[PDB]
């Protein structure tokens, strides 16, 4: 369906075998679900069809709004309030896109792992490991910064990450 | 009487006329910050051309 | 006894005087505008509009915003081979480490 | 929030200007709107909070709290207006526009957005709550308890002053957001391990704190339904905004000075909980109840995780409402029997079915039935609290242990059962009653419908 | 769209339809229990077509039609999960629940609140279904504390029975143990893997740990009333016939055992929760069973052979057998049902009688409660070719040939033995013989409702096996090759049973009168672990909250510390200060004292 984006939302080719019956007995499968295409799936589409035609005399367009960068922390001066501030609302920002990633990245793992079903221990290795990956990077982003978290928590985070590195880099080379 | 009515029912009108108080002194209280309005680096834009401010 | 004191009045019920009583008043009229304008005003108005409203409150949480902004994020970076969280918040250029 | 705070300054003058008879009617049809009114303040925004002007804002923390003041004030309206038929027209007004102030104090509590402001209310809202308390109390202790809230609440509270006047002169400003934007580590120090004790004991005994509550049982227990519905849904939840508020300024020293507080937290509840398990009195039972949630919201705001806020939230919300109902069912039978020993009246199941009805809903949100809001709270809490250590999970597994024993314990020694025989004056219950176990328990089925609203600013 | 998830979301809203209907002149007329039996047969059929759906292509979904809140990188929404153990399972339920409403609308005629019975039946039934479907832990918790409330609800039916308001207590109090161990388990879940469903958690946990397996062995041994966590279960016979036989015996102490079934890869990839559960599953149905086959109350015995039967399939699932686990499961609340239907027959043609030491002469008196009690006894004890002889004999054969402890195998065993011996105890003493009931014979089976009832679960307790058996997928590999002994084991302990406890029932007649012994004093009293673990623990618990918490600390010691020393020190020093006799000579020496310090300390 076009609601969605194919690429964000991947679905493997749907692969159905035709049937091949070996008996003369009559299929109850096949006759109910003829009754219900008779009996449900016309009069909803029908529905469907009046609501949509009704929907289409008045369309009107709501837009998705759009926000530029601006200075981060890193640029921000000491107690200059409103680069503070204004850096501190794109973080926030940036922290609940990130989050809506992982929420991604955790649906595609569990539609593989229904989907798959009696194979997903093989056939899922692929989704696992981008679902570690981004796991690991949102960790070290947003690990333990706490209840009160800021872009300051965040920046002196990655300032000591930065230098735990480097010590370790310096040591390797030493 | 009509009169005892509003003589009596007088006393319904003054919590509707305070939120109508509140809801102009919240509007005072506003119009007194509009020191970056339409200044801030995110929210920065070209005004339109039949309009003087961004909000009020 | 030591006080001039008044014996403790028998309690009051009021079924006795109005067997359809709401409760709110002695009077029967008074008790059942209290009844009336309680029950309309709290469950009617409150409940149910004050419900309704929270249910079609304008997504200011930018839930649905976040998870658009989400979407396109993964697709230009899973399009173009980056990494899908990229491992830093801020640009290693712009930090400065001390010596 | 002028919008909101100005229609209480005139719900005071139409209730001394209303008629003698119109004065309930008047009180609760312009409460109910004003809570109406306040329902707006749920739109909240992502980023940041809402800055009305330069002394008031609001939050996702402080919209749900001040939605449930608003919408309780009616409801201790209608309790009051229950048990005070024989007064005078003057104490009536006096006692409505007590109500009135504390509404007011406790709106203004919640929207300040300075510490001191912070403190001059919440210390403010003590006065009309002693008042109530030791003026239309039924008992000889209503004196002892109200001295004894006062005290507490006073001792606690005046070291939060002279820190909060420190804390100003040393970093320029309380403005909550200047103290969240410039706020800076707080060093391993005597004096730091002071200031930090100032601040979080007084919020402690406001919450209360195991060791420092016997207060809440002796005003619970001695105070008007009114005055007992608006301590437990509200007043106890002035403890825990301002520490969810405070503890911006107060890092990384409440990583080690926790310990004490998080075992007294822990032990107390399990404590409390037993106590309720060998109660005579019910009003008493329902005060170590909450004792024992606020407890939780206290483990809760010390592990101080974005878990643990969003947990704290909704419990505080679910137990206020709770606790409300709670209080308002003991308060009926207090009033159907004239006393407060809960062995006294039985077969209330087969004398009122429908008052037993309302027992069964109101003990099954007490302890956690999900999916109620009670037990998102508590699961949220103790996810937070497993997540921080593994014995944790031990100690919220026996607090719900004895929380369900407890509970069921007092809903079937009230409800079920034989009747009494020599207790003939239990009359129908009243259509009011009714009314005010349905506004008590439809919001909170609501919230369970609609979560994110009481999830607070981490969600 | 496949009619699939459309049917199945179907037949749980229908189920839910009549509980809005509870309000309305139909619930206050005695129309409502025909209502709602209609509406489960209905339901029931509506149900029986996805089944058919899925025996055909093996077709499985998951439904996430309502999102309801996103704890940041945690989405909790309204998943309905419909694969073979749901849609296998949502059928014979809805079967069982048709049969059971029958058999109450004859059972409780008389009583006044039949309407608000089976309001409380369905609501059941819906917890169950919800439970059954639930996809996420949080789901899967809703629906456990919804079953669990509804049979505290349901076993205090009369109010004014202490002892049926300390059985619903006792209950919860168990669920509760349960249910900190389902708590444990949700939090290690979520803290570990950053999920509540079981598609993450399956995926992420590939080596699942002893801590979240042992929290979901608890939930499921608090559920299901295996041994520690037993006694429960048969106090729970206080509420009316109709709730033992739906609720507790045939569909809801069967949740432990599903929770433990919906793990079943992390079960196999941990090996030492699965020999504590083949322990557990073990000692509780021997213990059960030796406690079943010296009781004197019909529906006692009937309780402790469904608890038997859940240990056995706790030791089915310790063997990594989980779908014969399951299968067990449906034979098991066929026939169990039916049993507990047959008794409480008996049980109302008697005027309340539930001795069988008052019963006898029933074979004659009633014809078609005495059939189909015998074949519901055939069946339960494994006759060769009955509903329970597909998943009894193979969880047997299972069991004897695969790498397991052999104090389990024995104790299996002899629960296989001992379920014979009271069984075969059952129809002696309730059938054969002279009568024993008082002279006025008001036996009448002659009831329509009660017929039918018993004859729809009469044809499943022969039937079903064979179909279920013949109609789901191979989903493990068969014991083929075994030898002759082994291939006969269960047959022989079987026999081996009937005849000691026919043997033993027999020497009654005789004209001889001999103290108890003490192992049947033990057997008798359910093993003294009601009297003591009811007992002890509790008086210490509370005598604990009393003199040391309320008393000793809260209105003693804390008063003592902070607010009581205070007021004494205060009033001391009040008193200390204001004692003065109004001597201006004195108080003006006092001056000069003062004048002197000032001057010679201070500089
Ligand atoms: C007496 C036995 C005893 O010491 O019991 C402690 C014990 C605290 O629990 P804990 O888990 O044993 O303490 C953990 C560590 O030992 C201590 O924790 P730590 O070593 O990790 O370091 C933290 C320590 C850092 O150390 C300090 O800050 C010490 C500096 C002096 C503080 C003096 C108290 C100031 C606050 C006012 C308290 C009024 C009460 O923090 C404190 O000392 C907190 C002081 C406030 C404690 C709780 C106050 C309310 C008590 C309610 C019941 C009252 C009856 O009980 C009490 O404090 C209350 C009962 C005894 C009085
Ligand atoms: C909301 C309803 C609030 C009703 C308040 C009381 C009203 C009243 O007085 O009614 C008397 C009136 C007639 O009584 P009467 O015989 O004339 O008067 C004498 C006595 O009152 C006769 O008294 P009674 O014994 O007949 O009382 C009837 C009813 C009165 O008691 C109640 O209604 C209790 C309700 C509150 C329980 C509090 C703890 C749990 C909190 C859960 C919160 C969920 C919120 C969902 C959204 C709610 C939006 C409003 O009590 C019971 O049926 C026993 C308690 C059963 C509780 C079972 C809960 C299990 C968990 C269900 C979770 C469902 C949602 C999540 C699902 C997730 C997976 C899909 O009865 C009714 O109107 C029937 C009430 C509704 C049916 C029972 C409750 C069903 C709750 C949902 C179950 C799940 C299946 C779907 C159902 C769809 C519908
Ligand atoms: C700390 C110990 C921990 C132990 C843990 C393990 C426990 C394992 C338990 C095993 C099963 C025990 C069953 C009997 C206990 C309950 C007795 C009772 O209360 O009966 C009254 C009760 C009648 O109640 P009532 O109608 O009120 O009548 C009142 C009584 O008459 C009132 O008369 P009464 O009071 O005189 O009646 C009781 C009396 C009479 O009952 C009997 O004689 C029952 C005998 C049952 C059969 C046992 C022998 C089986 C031989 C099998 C041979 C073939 C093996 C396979 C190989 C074949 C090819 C080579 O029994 C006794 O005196 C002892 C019987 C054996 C006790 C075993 C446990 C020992 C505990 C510790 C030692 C205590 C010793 C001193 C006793 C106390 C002081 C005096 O009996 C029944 O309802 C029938 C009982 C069941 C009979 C069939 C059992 C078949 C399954 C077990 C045998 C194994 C078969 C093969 C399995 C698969 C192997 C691979
Ligand atoms: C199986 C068992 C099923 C049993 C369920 C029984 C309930 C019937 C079915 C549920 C009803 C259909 C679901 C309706 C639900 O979706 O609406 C909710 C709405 O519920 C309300 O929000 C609850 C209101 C709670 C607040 C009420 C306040 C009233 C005054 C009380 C004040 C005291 C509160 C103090 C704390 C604030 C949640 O919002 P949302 O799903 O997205 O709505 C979708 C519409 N959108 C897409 C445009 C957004
Ligand atoms: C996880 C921590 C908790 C672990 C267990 C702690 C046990 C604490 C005991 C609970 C305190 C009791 C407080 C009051 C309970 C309610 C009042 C009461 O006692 O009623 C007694 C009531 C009625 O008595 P009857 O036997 O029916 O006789 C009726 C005669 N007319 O009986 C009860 O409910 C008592 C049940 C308490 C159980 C105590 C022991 C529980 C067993 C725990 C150990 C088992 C571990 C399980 C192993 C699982 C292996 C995976
Ligand atoms: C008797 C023993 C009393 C012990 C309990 C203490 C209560 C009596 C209060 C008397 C003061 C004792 C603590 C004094 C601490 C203090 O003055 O220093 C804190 C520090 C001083 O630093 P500077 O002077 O600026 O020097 C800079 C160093 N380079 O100032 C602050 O941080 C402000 C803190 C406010 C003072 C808090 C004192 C109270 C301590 C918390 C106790 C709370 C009691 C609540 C009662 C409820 C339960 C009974
Ligand atoms: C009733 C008959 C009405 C007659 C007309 C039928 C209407 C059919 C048309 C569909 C209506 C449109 C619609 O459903 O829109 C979807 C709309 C909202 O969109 P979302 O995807 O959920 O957005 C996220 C919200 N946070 O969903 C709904 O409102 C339908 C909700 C019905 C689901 C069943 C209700 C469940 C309530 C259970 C109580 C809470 C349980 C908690 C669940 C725990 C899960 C871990
Ligand atoms: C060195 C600097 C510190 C010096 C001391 C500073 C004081 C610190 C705080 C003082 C606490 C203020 C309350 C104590 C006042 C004295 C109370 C008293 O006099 O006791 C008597 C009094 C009864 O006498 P009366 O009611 O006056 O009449 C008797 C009729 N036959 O005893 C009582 O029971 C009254 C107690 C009620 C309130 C007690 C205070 C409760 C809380 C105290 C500690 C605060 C806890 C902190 C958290
Ligand atoms: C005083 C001593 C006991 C203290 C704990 C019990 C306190 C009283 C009862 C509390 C009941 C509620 C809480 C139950 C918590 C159970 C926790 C658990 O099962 O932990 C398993 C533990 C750690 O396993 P894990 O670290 O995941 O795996 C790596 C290998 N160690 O694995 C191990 O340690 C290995 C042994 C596994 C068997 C543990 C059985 C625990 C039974 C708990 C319920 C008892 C009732």
């Amino acid at each position: 369906p076009d609601s969605w984006d194919k690429d964000v939302y991947p679905e493997p080719p749907r692969r159905t075998p035709a049937p091949a019956p070996q008996t003369s007995l009559p299929n109850p499968v096949t006759y109910l679900t003829k009754i219900f295409d008779l009996l449900v799936d016309r009069p909803v589409t029908l529905a469907r069809e009046f609501i949509e035609q009704q929907h289409a005399k008045n369309r009107y367009y709501y837009y998705h709004r759009e926000f530029r960068r601006v200075p981060d922390i890193t640029e921000c001066e000491e107690k200059d309030i409103l680069c503070m501030f204004e850096a501190e609302m794109q973080w926030r920002r940036d922290y609940k896109v990130d989050q809506e990633i992982v929420n991604i990245i955790q649906e595609r793992l569990k539609a593989c792992q229904q989907r798959e079903g009696e194979s997903y221990r093989q056939n899922c290795a692929k989704e696992l490991e981008q679902f570690t990956q981004v796991s690991k990077a949102f960790q070290d982003r947003y690990s333990d910064l706490g209840a009160h978290y800021s872009a300051r928590k965040c920046l002196a985070k990655q300032k000591q990450r930065m230098l735990a590195e480097r010590k370790a880099a310096k040591e390797a080379a030493a | 009487n009509v009169l005892q009515i509003v003589r009596d029912h007088w006393v319904h009108i003054l919590v509707p006329v305070g939120f109508v108080f509140g809801c102009y002194l919240d509007r005072r209280s506003d119009e007194k910050l509009t020191a970056f309005r339409n200044k801030s680096l995110l929210f920065k834009r070209e005004l339109r051309p039949n309009e003087e401010v961004t909000w009020k | 006894i030591r006080l001039q004191e008044d014996p403790d009045p028998e309690d009051e019920n009021l079924y006795e005087k109005n067997p359809d009583s709401h409760g709110y008043d002695k009077d029967p009229i008074v008790d059942l505008w209290n009844m009336r304008v309680v029950f309309f005003f709290g469950f009617s108005i409150v409940l149910v509009l004050g419900s309704t409203f929270v249910a079609y409150l304008p997504d200011y949480r930018m839930q649905e915003w976040a998870r658009r902004e989400a979407e396109r994020l993964v697709k230009y970076r899973e399009a173009n081979g980056l990494p899908l969280m990229e491992s830093n918040c801020f640009d290693p250029n712009k930090i400065q480490l001390p010596e | 929030m002028l919008k909101i705070i100005i229609p209480t300054t005139m719900l005071l003058p139409m209730t001394w200007m209303s008629k003698h008879n119109m004065i309930w009617i008047n009180a609760t049809v312009h409460s109910l709107l004003i809570s109406l009114i306040s329902l707006s303040l749920l739109n909240q925004l992502g980023e940041n909070s809402l800055n009305f002007s330069l002394t008031f804002f609001s939050d996702s923390l402080s919209a749900p709290l001040l939605v449930l003041t608003t919408w309780l004030l009616p409801l201790m309206l209608m309790a009051s207006q229950s048990h005070l038929s024989k007064e005078t027209t003057t104490r009536k007004k006096l006692y409505i526009t007590m109500l009135i102030l504390l509404q007011l104090f406790l709106i203004m509590t919640f929207t300040a957005t300075e510490l001191i402001l912070f403190y001059i209310l919440f210390e403010a809202t003590l006065v009309p709550t002693l008042i109530i308390i030791t003026r239309w109390g039924n008992q000889t202790e209503r004196l002892n308890a109200g001295l004894y809230f006062l005290f507490y609440t006073l001792a606690g509270s005046l070291p939060l002053l002279v820190a909060l006047v420190y804390i100003q002169n040393t970093t320029g400003s309380l403005n909550f957001l200047i103290i969240h934007y410039w706020s800076h580590p707080l060093s391993n120090s005597w004096s730091n391990i002071f200031m930090w004790l100032a601040c979080i004991m007084a919020f402690m005994v406001k919450m209360p704190l195991y060791g420092l509550h016997l207060w809440l049982p002796k005003a619970h227990v001695e105070a008007p339904i009114a005055g007992s519905m608006v301590l437990a849904a509200v007043l106890l939840k002035l403890g825990g905004y301002g520490m969810m508020r405070i503890t911006t300024i107060l890092n990384p020293l409440t990583n080690y000075m926790a310990y004490p507080f998080l075992m007294l937290s822990m032990w107390g509840m399990i404590m409390t909980s037993s106590i309720c398990l060998r109660q005579t009195d019910l009003k008493s039972l329902i005060a170590y109840s909450s004792v024992s949630h606020m407890a939780l919201v206290i483990v809760a705001i010390m592990i101080q995780t974005p878990w643990s806020f969003m947990g704290a939230t909704a419990l505080m919300i679910a137990h206020g409402l709770t606790s409300s109902m709670l209080f308002c069912l003991a308060n009926t039978n207090y009033e159907r029997v004239h006393s407060r020993t809960m062995i006294l009246a039985r077969g209330l199941q087969t004398l009122l079915p429908l008052m037993a009805t309302w027992w069964l809903v109101a003990s099954l949100t007490n302890l956690a039935l999900p999916p109620s809001i009670n037990l998102i709270g508590e699961l949220f809490i103790i996810t937070a609290s497993f997540s921080w250590s593994n014995i944790t999970i031990i100690l919220m597994g026996m607090n719900m242990m004895i929380t369900a024993l407890y509970s069921l314990y007092m809903l079937i020694t009230t409800q079920r059962g034989k009747y009494t025989h020599h207790i003939n004056n239990i009359k129908p219950s009243f259509t009011r009653e009714n009314a005010l176990m349905a506004l008590h328990i439809l919001p909170l089925l609501l919230l369970t419908l609609n979560p994110k609203m009481i999830l607070g600013p981490l969600y | 769209m496949n009619p699939f998830a459309s049917l199945t979301l179907t037949t749980l809203t229908i189920l839910t339809i009549p509980i809005m209907m509870s309000n309305s002149n139909i619930y206050k007329t005695n129309l409502y229990p025909n209502y709602v039996k209609t509406t489960v047969s209905y339901a029931f059929t509506l149900s029986l077509v996805p089944l058919l759906m899925f025996m055909h292509t093996g077709q499985e979904m998951i439904i996430s039609n309502w999102h309801w809140m996103t704890l940041q990188t945690v989405e909790l929404s309204l998943s309905f999960k419909m694969d073979y153990f749901s849609v296998m399972f949502i059928p014979v339920a809805l079967f069982v629940t048709w049969s059971i409403m029958e058999f109450s609308m004859w059972y409780m005629h008389s009583d006044p609140f039949i309407n608000r019975f089976f309001k409380y039946l369905l609501l059941f039934l819906i917890t169950m279904m919800i439970l059954v479907t639930a996809n996420n832990l949080f789901q899967l918790f809703i629906g456990w504390e919804g079953v669990g409330i509804m049979s505290f609800l349901l076993i205090g039916w009369w109010h004014g029975r202490t002892d049926a308001n300390t059985a619903a207590l006792q209950a919860i109090l168990y669920n509760r143990i349960g249910d900190i161990g389902f708590v444990l388990s949700m939090a290690w879940f979520l803290t570990h893997s950053n999920a509540w469903d079981l598609q993450q958690i399956f995926m992420l946990n590939n080596e699942c740990p002893n801590m979240p397996l042992i929290g979901l062995l608890l939930a499921a041994a608090g559920k299901s009333a295996q041994f520690g966590l037993h006694p429960w279960l048969p106090s729970a016979m206080e509420g009316p016939t109709p709730v033992s036989a739906l609720l507790h015996s045939s569909t809801m102490v069967v949740a432990g055992v599903f929770l433990l079934i919906r793990f079943y890869p992390l079960m196999e990839t941990n090996k030492l929760v699965q020999t504590m559960t083949l322990c557990l599953g073990a000692i509780t149905t021997l213990f059960t069973a030796l406690c079943a086959i010296t009781q004197n109350d019909i529906k006692k015995i009937v309780a402790f052979s469904t608890s038997s039967q859940l240990g056995l399939m706790m030791v089915t699932i310790g063997i990594n057998q989980p779908h014969l686990a399951f299968l067990h499961i449906c034979m098991h609340a066929f026939f169990k049902a039916m049993l507990f239907m047959c008794s409480g027959s008996i049980i109302h043609s008697l005027n309340d009688e539930q001795d069988i030491r008052k019963m006898g002469g029933l074979y004659k008196a009633m014809p078609f409660t005495t059939t189909a009690l015998i074949i519901g006894s055939l069946a339960l004890t494994g006759m060769p070719y009955l509903t329970g002889f597909y998943s009894k004999d193979l969880i047997i054969e299972a069991v004897n040939m695969s790498y397991t402890n052999a104090w389990a195998l024995l104790m299996t065993l002899i629960a296989t033995s001992l379920t014979a011996a009271y069984s075969t105890r059952i129809i002696f003493f309730a059938f054969l013989g002279k009568p024993r009931f008082p002279p006025l014979v008001l036996i009448n089976e002659n009831n329509p409702l009660l017929i039918n009832s018993i004859k729809r679960l009469l044809i499943g307790s022969i039937f079903a096996g064979f179909i279920i058996s013949n109609n789901i997928p191979p989903m493990t590999v068969p014991n083929t090759t075994m030898p002759l002994y082994m291939k006969m084991t269960a047959l022989i302990v079987t026999i081996m049973g009937f005849m000691l406890a026919l043997e033993l029932n027999n020497t009654t007649y005789y004209l001889k009168f001999k103290y108890p012994s003490q192992t049947y004093k033990f057997s008798n009293m359910l093993g003294y672990y009601p009297s003591i673990m009811h007992r002890l623990p509790t008086y210490h618990n509370l005598s604990m909250s009393q003199k040391s918490a309320s008393s000793l600390l809260d209105l003693i010691w804390l008063e003592t510390i902070l607010p009581k020393t205070t007021s004494f020190i205060q009033m001391k020093m009040s008193i200390m200060v204001s004692n003065q006799k109004g001597l201006i000579k004195l108080y003006f020496l006092s001056f000069l004292i003062t004048i002197m310090i000032s001057m010679t300390l201070f500089n």
